[PDB]
RNA sequence: GAGUCU
DNA sequence: TCCGCGTCAGACTCGTAATTATAGCATACGTGAGG
DNA sequence: TCACGTATGCTATAATGTGGTCTGACGCGG
């Protein structure tokens, strides 16, 4: 249900801008998790083209 | 930073690094110099309390209060709320070459058009003013241009009529519900403070004139010109995206 | 009968019900609460006096020494309101406070004879309130916002459900004290009885009364009815109470004597309880197997052993029983609980109770307070009696325990702040009855509940604090100091107090920059509620209960006025006739109804007080000179309104417009319009920019004069008289002999203010109202403020409004206005702007304000003097100097470039930069004022010292003219008693009057008035002399500045800006919209009579708004301007004085049932002219609230006027000269200008400065911001393509720092491409995420 | 759930022996002569003292915890330099000690920019004496007053004041509300607009133009004086490292480049124009 | 409310009649201020997700 | 803190 | 079952800029200028 | 080798366990 799915999409950076960005760091750090970038909020914070 | 006022203004991470050194520092004195385990232990938790202050202040229970009273602000919160860094500072930031002020309507412009201010208009499109200025050699250089503009010169105004033409320019009003709410028209310069909205497009913006104000933005490269141009001109957005009917509905 | 100021201008009213009690002093509130904290009482506890007694006397920890308080006194202060203001200070009073160190011996038992030092000490200046209602904090008049919060006293409140899916009520208490630890009472949902202390961790309610020395078996007999056992023979009996079984289903064979009342299993109804009661019965016979769960209440032992048989509070069995009745036991007290009515409570609440004694509940309470720490007997009784049971850290105030004592149902309302034993198991008593069935919950919005703490209270708590500080420094240096030597300013220190109050009156929420747009928003700013700041509510905390209108409002609190945001319905305005009771609760005037008949005998009722009677409506028909009209009567009682008879009724409303707050009063048809725009107009009103003429509302309410003259804007006449002298600046006043003492001079001076800046930059500007030589009343405007007509409010002006289409002009709400109203120069507004340049000292050294200033034009320096100070009177435009100022640069490592240009021009001017301060870019106004202050130790600026001789020379003057004419006053009043018994009319005139030492009569009373005017001659000499010294003192004082400020020069602009496309308007129906076109007059739709419209409105923007008053307002406008036509016309032919007074009688004297008698005759012809050239710009009519004009009356005053019963006119189109095709609504609306003026709004930015950490350009038009690109706005162009527009506002328009750069050449350049790079913002985040100690790096392609 | 750090530190403490007289003359001829457990016990039992007056030393600067710590330090100063030969008790010497290092933690950690304790110490007569003239002037102390009370300069006691002046969180929202930072507010001053900053690259590119519009040798001594070409902005003298090797030559000929450049900003549309700047 | 508004504003409304609508009004007023903040969080949630 | 659009 | 932690629309305008308290004097530590 | 701001150092009556705001709500784990 729309939170959770927001959450459980495999890039951590859309994750983090969502919402409990502690939460979403900390898993994300120990899991050593890479994300490539695929979203439009992923893009649009590093500010590139979307 | 030294304020003007001859005071300076730091942020709270120095007060809490200023916490974690000087506790840290006593630690070290008191294990060279050998001290009863009892204060050795108070100073290790002083020293844990520190630096949790530091990470993230108000998780490990009563968040350190500075000087008025509220919680210093942390690494973590910088990063962490709303106002944090993601939502304030990385999916939305304040913009070049924008401005508002009140809207008012502009019913005898047509659909793909907007009212906009002289001095508004002077102010936005600076670089290109300077930039035919300099084409046409009226300008010798930069700083001449930025002082002909000052000076407001009536050659400036044929100038600034000439760059305008052809060049949209976002309007905006929030709240920003759907895409509608950001607009391309082609700017008419007008004499007067207000910007002009056509009536029709009222609709979209949720604009009433009792007060409301606009963002006005400035699309700078090709680019930018062509998709506000294609995309987002008022004519070419006439149905909603939301259901098929027209949006742009007199009333 | 009419006085002075009305005979000018007479409002016609249509009010139909004569008001008992006028409006009382409006700043009633904010002026009684002050007056209570600073008033001097040796009794009554009022502020400071009940500050210093509740805290001293203070005695040492030793008990050698003491500090007692005798008494205090305000210096007066250092500098009045106006040096206050300008200067920037606070304008306070000393407080110098006489205290006695008295000394005890310690070898002696009690010995006081050893040192008594009294001396009068000095604990910080407390700020003034103003006679209007304000306080001057650090030169800025603010007003302090009364507050309103939860009463102290107890309070029953219930969880309707929320805890447990269960969805039990858990009832609750909660005793709230003035100062002192809460103490909770509530339930559990198994029905255990819990206390929390300072809401602190649960623990069984039982504790607290074994803390308090209760025995089980007493407690017991506190909460239960007992149930007596007697055991007779082998069967058992039970002593019955005829009820108690009621309604129960019985469990044996009921058997009274030998005869069976109830049947075993079924339900004992009514019946069976009259018959048993009425047969006298007391025993019944019972089974022995009823008794298995009966509870016993006291301890039962055996005789033989003396060992206990059962403990108190113990479940019965058929074996307990049976040794109970061997051990000689033949009476058996047990607990009456039947469920339902009489619950077990405290009961089950023993069992839970872990504790046994008082010393095992008092260690259990020390405990949870004080987690880990062991407990000590004395520490645990010393923290418990300190808790709610000592005299300093616990106090409910009188409102305290007169709340606590109705609420428990006492007849004693006066008592100790601190809790009782009786107090808490009352409580108790009450929470447990509520549980039961019977007794209710008490309703947090109920303004019976809900108390105001103007500021005087809120004084005295910080005043409070600052002692209690003082007290531990105190207490502290007398223990340790040697006695003798040792006085007693060298323990006490001010700071702290000072600083409590500096704190309160700077720091505060409740203390606000007043809101000083017009009279009404300072009034109705000054009468303000607020349910937020300290003690009270937050935006978070509040939901949607407390928001909305409770029942008691009424008459209390205005339901129509509120801010539409997130405050709405924590801050509101106090109702018109509204009043604090003596304990701080609001109560309303309501006339008593004695026998049916209604009397003028007046009583305030408080909240709860009013639900107690029944009260009739106030529109309810009353006859003539005794009862009411109509049988049923339509009033209201127990909260809820409907008809009563005639002997029911108790009460009824003492105006319509007691319901009403102040600003709604104003609007006259408010009866026609939606609440919700009605609040909005009332909202607007405050919002109103004063014009430059002030002209009065046509339709108007009443309370227009009524608010002009209690804002304190108008100078009003104390002593009346005739006016001796008039002036553009001054109003001297003689006074007349019968209100005239006989001691000083009887000559009134009010001197007017002229053109000052008010807090939102506008204009204050008082007019004299009164021509030289005019009789006038006590209570007379002597001069108009800013927004007021002779005596009336006038927030705007009233214009000919047509109620039409034009070509998409008036769109949504968009307002068409005619030329004509820029050229009569109405809603041109006034501004006074204040600039201020500092001079500060740097490092590198001083700043210098010369008017050498490097790289500057002859053009800028041509309006700068000697000093480097623009003229007085010299028009300037942004990028004018107005100030010169230069700041010593330190060694400038120039680049290259820098050092051939510095070169070139040989102007290296010196190490001294440019920091002058100039017009800010697009204001332009002219030079009205300049102010200089400098350091005492700095040598002055020629300009500073020429500003100096100027209000020298103008003191000396002033002064001068003060001895002059009260000498002028003092001696022709001496002329008149020489008079009285010694005629020498012509000859003492030929004598010079500085000779008239010499002169008296004979011993009589008229020797000793000669003697009052003779010591007050010389009196007035000396005091002339000091009062100089003093300005002369003030004039050269140099100023003590912020530390690094060497002088500050203060500019005054006046700016005149026009109205034009964009400015906000409205009317008072809250009926807003923004001016698009500034139409031709040719243009503009125009009458049969030629006479073209100045505003045309949109129709469509009124059905939708359902404010229908705003049309009723422009009909009776056009009827009032219709008859102000007719004067006109009468006036320019001269005609008769006779038939002017027949046409006005009859108009005044028109409407069906007018209260308003206007007995024209008496009326002078000399008074007569004067009125009708003031009616001549529209007759002025009053429209109460609810009790306003009706369709019929309109009607007939628009025959009256020969305009059309319809309102609408034939309008021709200016354009065309064509008529329009139907009939077209015209009249006059009263409009405002309000604050928010396009000029002030509108801003834009290409490029600019940038932010510190972000990089990303800055906010607001006065950093020169860039409109922010929300998450919002971003969404909308990923929903379009527009990528490259997302991308350009993420980075080269924000962060990218090279990017921006770059990109900015090229479009000079013409190349119109971005070049993008990374947003430094994102930098910041890995560099934050970094400092948590998270590794994170971007992984290469 | 005893999770608070001092709760737990002063229950440690108070689980300590309290010390006598002959005790402490036993146990601190031991500790001098160097015993481990005399030094331990002299301090563990002497811990209650330091928080007698670390209680009565807090609001000031640091937080009780902090106040303790350092108080600790005083008291093992104490210990080291205590004389038991000396009759009078260790309680007197101590409390010195204690209040000492206290005191002088406060006037450094407390302070964001580090106040020397000469100024500090400086301060503290001024703050007094402002005291005395405050319950007497029933106003407050101006520099000037305070300056002629202790005869000493009014620069003197104004730098003082200014030190005084306690700094501002940029952190902190400040309109009542977390409506707007003090950071937004404050533009970063250092870093130039793109406006000035592209003002710059036009002057140095005009320059580069303007060196090959001039003579060979007059833009040869010229921009290798300035470093505008050059590597090191030298001096009218110092040219004569190059080949120049004049002082007289180099000063007529750096004028004469300067005197036709003059001429071509005259012409092009600046001289006066670009003055005002 | 049991009892209902029986009058129009063009026949005007007596005080109680106008103290009765007081209540829907403000709470019409306070429902847009409060409760646009929980249509405004769903529009985030939903943007978040898709 | 008090406001202005929704 | 109860406590803990987590969310809670979007811009815009103003306006201002505080308090406390820590002793006093003699040797110790570092750099620059002058003899 | 001082001149001048900064820093460290010691004082001996006895003294030896600390001490502001108090009310949201509806969801979802542990
Ligand atoms: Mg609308
Ligand atoms: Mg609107």
């Amino acid at each position: 249900g729309i939170t959770k799915a927001s959450l459980a999409t495999e890039s951590f950076i859309s994750a983090a801008s969502f919402q409990e960005t502690t939460r979403v760091l900390t898993e994300a750090a120990v899991a050593g998790k890479r994300d490539e970038l695929r979203g439009l909020k992923e893009n649009v914070i590093v500010g590139r083209l979307i | 930073v030294p304020l003007d006022g001859g005071r300076f203004a730091t942020s709270d991470l120095n007060d809490l690094y200023r916490r974690v050194i000087n506790r840290n520092n006593r630690l070290k004195r008191l294990l060279d110099l050998a001290a009863p385990d009892i204060i050795v232990r108070n100073e290790k938790r002083m020293l844990q309390e520190a630096v949790d202050a530091l990470l993230d202040n108000g998780r490990r229970g009563r968040a350190i209060t500075g000087s008025n009273k509220r919680p210093l602000k942390s690494l973590a919160d910088m990063i962490k709320g709303k106002q944090g860094r993601f939502r304030q500072n990385l999916l939305g930031k304040r913009v070049d070459y924008s401005g508002r002020s009140v809207i008012t309507v502009g019913p005898y412009l047509r659909l793909h058009q907007c009212g906009l201010p002289k001095k508004m208009a002077l102010e936005l499109f600076k670089p290109f003013i300077y930039g035919k200025l300099e084409l046409r050699g009226l300008a010798t250089t930069i700083k001449a241009a930025k002082k002909m503009v000052e000076r407001e010169e009536a050659v400036v105004w044929d100038i600034l009529d000439e760059v305008i033409r052809e060049h949209p320019v976002l309007l905006n009003r929030a709240p920003t519900l759907h895409r509608l709410g950001i607009q391309a028209f082609e700017p008419v310069l007008i004499e007067g403070k207000a910007i002009q909205l056509h009536p029709l497009v009222c609709a979209a913006y949720n604009a009433d004139f009792d007060g409301d104000q606009m963002a006005v933005h400035v699309p700078l490269t090709l680019e930018a010109q062509l998709e506000a141009r294609a995309l987002m001109m008022s004519t070419n957005n006439i149905l909603s995206p939301a259901n098929g009917e027209p949006i742009i509905v007199p009333s | 009968v009419y006085s002075y100021t009305e005979k000018k201008r007479i409002r016609k009213d249509f009010g139909k019900r004569p008001q008992v009690l006028d409006v009382p002093y409006l700043l009633s509130i904010q002026l009684d609460s002050f007056q209570k904290f600073i008033e001097q009482d040796p009794e009554g506890q009022y502020g400071l006096e009940a500050a210093f007694r509740s805290v001293f006397p203070i005695q040492s920890y030793s008990g050698n020494s003491e500090l007692q308080y005798v008494s205090y006194r305000l210096g007066e202060p250092v500098f009045d309101v106006q040096e206050c203001q300008i200067r920037g200070v606070t304008y306070s009073a000393p407080l110098r406070v006489k205290l006695r160190l008295v000394i005890y011996e310690r070898e002696a038992p009690e010995g006081t004879v050893k040192d008594i030092k009294e001396q009068e000490v000095y604990m910080g200046e407390i700020p003034l309130m103003t006679d209007n209602g304000t306080f001057v904090i650090n030169g800025t008049e603010r007003v302090i916002v009364s507050q309103l919060h939860r009463s102290p006293g107890v309070f029953f409140d219930s969880d309707k459900g929320k805890t447990h899916s269960s969805g039990k009520v858990l009832y609750n208490a909660r005793i709230i004290p003035y100062r002192g630890s809460w103490l909770d009472f509530e339930f559990d949902p198994k029905d255990n009885l819990f206390v929390r202390i300072d809401r602190r961790r649960k623990l069984p309610a039982t504790i607290i009364l074994r803390a308090l020395n209760y025995t089980t078996e007493q407690i017991l007999d506190l909460f239960f009815e007992k149930v007596i056992f007697e055991i007779r023979d082998n069967k058992l009996q039970m002593e019955l109470v005829p009820e108690r079984l009621r309604g129960e289903t019985a469990s044996f064979d009921i058997e009274a004597n030998g005869k069976v009342y109830v049947e075993k299993g079924r339900r004992i109804t009514a019946r069976h309880i009259r018959q048993l009661e009425k047969d006298d019965v007391k025993l019944i016979e019972v089974p022995v197997e009823y008794i298995a769960g009966k509870v016993v209440a006291k301890d039962y032992i055996d005789e033989s052993t003396g060992e206990l048989i059962c403990a108190a509070n113990m479940e019965l069995s058929l074996d307990l029983l049976a040794k109970l009745s061997q051990s000689g036991h033949k009476r058996i007290e047990t607990l009456f609980t039947n469920d339902l009515d009489h619950g077990p409570y405290i009961s089950e609440t023993l069992r839970v109770d872990p504790t046994n004694d008082r010393l095992s509940a008092l260690v259990e309470i020390y405990r949870m307070m004080r987690p880990g720490e062991p407990p000590t007997r004395e520490a645990a009784e010393s923290l418990f009696e300190n808790l709610f049971f000592s005299e300093d850290r616990y106090d409910l105030s009188a409102v305290g325990r007169m709340k606590f004592n109705r609420s428990l149902l006492r007849e004693e309302i006066e008592g100790s702040g601190i809790l009782s034993k009786d107090d808490i198991i009352d409580v108790m008593k009450k929470l447990i009855d509520i549980r039961n069935g019977k007794g209710e919950v008490d309703d947090i919005d109920h303004l019976g509940n809900r108390r105001i703490r103007s500021v005087g209270e809120m004084a005295e708590n910080q005043f409070r604090v600052g002692l209690v500080r003082v007290e531990r420094a105190v207490k502290e240096r007398l223990s340790l100091g040697d006695l003798d030597t040792l006085m007693p300013q060298d323990m006490i220190n001010a700071k702290p107090i000072s600083a409590a109050v500096k704190e309160f009156f700077g720091s505060s929420q409740l203390s606000q920059f007043m809101d000083q747009n017009n009279p009404l928003s300072e009034i109705t700013h000054k009468r303000r509620i607020s349910a937020l700041g300290p003690g009270g509510l937050t935006r978070e905390r509040a939901g949607f209960e407390v928001r909305d209108v409770h029942p008691t409002h009424y008459g209390r609190v205005c339901p129509i006025e509120t801010p539409e945001g997130p405050n709405i319905g924590l801050i509101n305005s106090l109702s018109v006739y509204a009043q604090t009771n003596e304990y701080g609760f609001l109560e309303t005037p309501y006339r008593k109804v004695t026998d049916g008949v209604v009397t003028d005998e007046i009583h305030y009722l408080s909240a709860i007080e009013e639900g107690n009677y029944v009260i009739a409506q106030a529109n309810s028909n009353l006859d003539e000179e005794g009862h009411f009209v109509e049988d049923l009567v339509t009033c209201r009682s127990k909260g809820e309104s409907s008809l009563f008879s005639r002997d029911q009724v108790d009460y009824m409303d003492v105006s319509t417009q007691q319901v009403v707050s102040v600003g709604a009063s104003l609007i006259p048809f408010l009866e026609h319009d939606d609440a919700n725009r009605a609040l909005m107009g009332a909202n607007m009103q405050r919002q109103a920019v004063p014009t430059l003429r002030a002209d009065k509302p046509l339709v108007g309410t009443g309370m227009e004069r009524a608010v002009a003259v209690d804002s304190g804007v108008t100078a009003v006449a104390k002593r009346g008289g005739v006016v001796q002298y008039v002036d553009a600046s001054r109003i001297v006043i003689k006074v007349n002999e019968d209100e005239m003492y006989p001691g000083e001079a009887g000559i009134d001076i009010y001197n007017l203010t002229k053109y000052t800046r008010s807090n939102q930059n506008t204009c204050i500007n008082q007019m004299p109202c009164v021509s030289l030589g005019e009789p006038v009343e006590r209570g007379d405007v002597l001069a108009d403020g800013p927004s007021t007509d002779l005596g009336e409010l006038a927030l705007g002006q009233n214009m000919r409004v047509a109620f039409m289409p034009w070509n998409g002009y008036n769109f949504e709400d968009s307002i068409l206005v005619s030329e004509r109203v820029v050229q009569e120069d109405r809603f041109t507004t006034i501004h006074i702007q204040e600039l201020a340049c500092v001079s500060r000292d740097t490092k590198l050294g001083p700043e210098e304000i010369t008017a050498d200033i490097p790289n500057v034009g002859e053009a800028a320096l041509s309006k700068l003097d000697e000093s480097g100070i623009v003229y007085i009177g010299a028009e300037v435009t942004g990028g004018d100097i107005l100030v010169g100022k230069v700041t010593p640069k330190g060694e400038t490592q120039l680049t290259p470039e820098e050092k051939l240009l510095r070169a070139i021009f040989g102007e290296k001017a010196s190490d001294v930069k440019d920091s002058s301060l100039r017009v800010p870019n697009g204001v332009s106004g002219t030079v009205i004022d300049v102010q200089v202050f400098t350091r005492d130790g700095v040598e002055k600026d020629k300009r500073a010292l020429e500003i100096e001789e100027m209000q020298l020379k103008q003191a000396k003057k002033d002064l001068s003219e003060e001895l002059q004419i009260l000498e002028a006053g003092l001696f022709s009043r001496i002329r008149a008693v020489l008079v009285a018994g010694g005629v020498e009319a012509e000859k003492l005139d030929k004598l010079p009057r500085d000779r008239w030492l010499e002169l008296g009569l004979t011993d009589e009373e008229k020797q000793n008035q000669l003697e009052q005017l003779a010591e007050q001659y010389d009196e007035l000499k000396h005091e002339f002399e000091k009062k100089l010294e003093a300005k002369r003192r003030k004039i050269t004082q140099g100023d003590d500045l912020a530390p690094g400020v060497l002088k500050i020069v203060k500019v005054y602009l006046a700016v005149k800006r026009r109205i034009q496309p964009g400015d906000k308007m409205a009317g008072r129906h809250g009926n807003k919209g923004v001016i698009s076109k500034i139409n031709p007059i040719e243009d503009m739709p125009y009458d049969e009579n030629g006479t073209p419209v100045d505003i045309v409105l949109n129709p469509l923007g009124v059905p939708s708004r359902m404010n229908i008053g705003q049309i009723l307002e422009t009909h009776l406008g056009m009827a009032a301007k219709g008859i102000g036509d007719k004067i006109n016309a009468m006036l320019k032919q001269q005609q008769e004085v006779a038939k002017l007074r027949e046409f006005i009688q009859r108009a005044y004297d028109l409407g069906a049932d007018v209260r308003q008698k206007v007995d024209l005759s008496t009326f002078s012809d000399e008074e007569v002219m004067r009125l009708a050239e003031n009616l001549r710009k529209g007759m002025p009519i009053a429209t109460p609230v609810f009790d306003g004009a009706k369709e019929a009356e309109i009607k007939e005053l628009l025959k009256l006027g020969d305009l059309p019963t319809s309102g609408q006119i034939r309008l021709y189109d200016g354009r065309t000269g064509e008529q329009f095709e139907r009939p077209v609504t015209v009249g006059y609306m009263y409009m405002l200008k309000l604050n928010h003026l396009v000029d002030d709004k509108m801003h834009a930015r290409s490029t600019g400065s940038y932010s510190l950490v972000t990089q990303q350009p800055l906010g607001g038009k006065a950093q020169f911001g860039g409109q922010r690109f929300g998450e919002m706005e971003v969404w909308a162009l990923e929903a379009y393509g527009a990528a490259y527009t997302l991308q350009e506002m993420l980075t080269v328009k924000s962060d990218d720092v090279n990017g921006r750069t770059k990109m900015y050449k090229n479009i000079v350049d013409g190349n119109h491409q971005m070049e993008p790079g990374m947003p430094e913002s994102f930098n910041v985040l890995l560099k934050e995420i970094r400092s948590l100690g998270i590794n994170i790096e971007l992984e290469d392609e | 759930r005893v999770l608070d750090a001092t709760q737990l530190y002063l229950g440690e403490i108070g689980y300590s022996p309290l010390l006598t007289a002959e005790e402490e003359v036993y146990f601190a001829r031991r500790a001098l002569r160097g015993d481990v457990a005399s030094r331990r016990r002299m301090i563990e039992s002497n811990l209650r003292l330091v928080v007698k007056i670390a209680r009565r030393y807090g609001n000031r600067g640091l937080a009780l915890l902090d106040l303790i710590e350092e108080g600790n330090l005083g008291l093992i100063r104490a210990v080291e330099k205590f004389d038991p030969e000396r009759g009078f008790r260790f309680s007197t010497y101590a409390t010195w000690w204690i209040r000492q290092t206290i005191e002088r933690a406060i006037m450094n950690q407390t302070r964001t920019i580090r106040l020397p304790i000469h100024i500090v110490k400086e301060l503290n007569v001024y703050l007094r004496t402002a005291r005395e003239l405050s319950h007497k002037l029933d106003h407050e102390p101006s520099a000037e007053e305070i300056a002629e009370q202790l005869d000493k300069p009014v620069d003197d006691v104004s730098r003082m004041l200014r030190l005084n002046e306690r700094i501002t969180s940029v952190d902190t929202p400040l309109g009542g509300d977390s409506e707007k930072a003090l950071l937004d507010i404050l533009a970063d001053e250092k870093e130039n607009g793109p406006e000035d900053t592209t003002q710059d690259d036009d002057m140095k590119q005009s320059i580069v133009k303007w060196l090959f519009e001039l003579n060979a040798k007059q833009r040869e001594v010229l921009a290798r004086r300035f470093g505008l070409l050059g590597y090191e902005a030298a001096t009218l003298e110092d040219v004569g490292r190059e080949i120049g090797l004049t002082r007289e030559r180099v000063r007529q000929i750096q004028v004469e480049g300067l005197r036709r450049l003059r001429e071509i900003l005259q012409t092009q549309g600046l001289n006066i124009e670009a003055l005002f700047l | 409310i049991e009892t209902p508004i029986t009058a129009n504003f063009r026949e005007g409304l007596n005080v109680l009649q106008y103290f009765i609508s007081t209540h829907g009004a403000r709470k019409g007023l306070a429902d847009t201020a409060l409760k646009t903040a929980n249509s405004g969080y769903l529009t985030r949630r939903l943007v978040d997700v898709a």
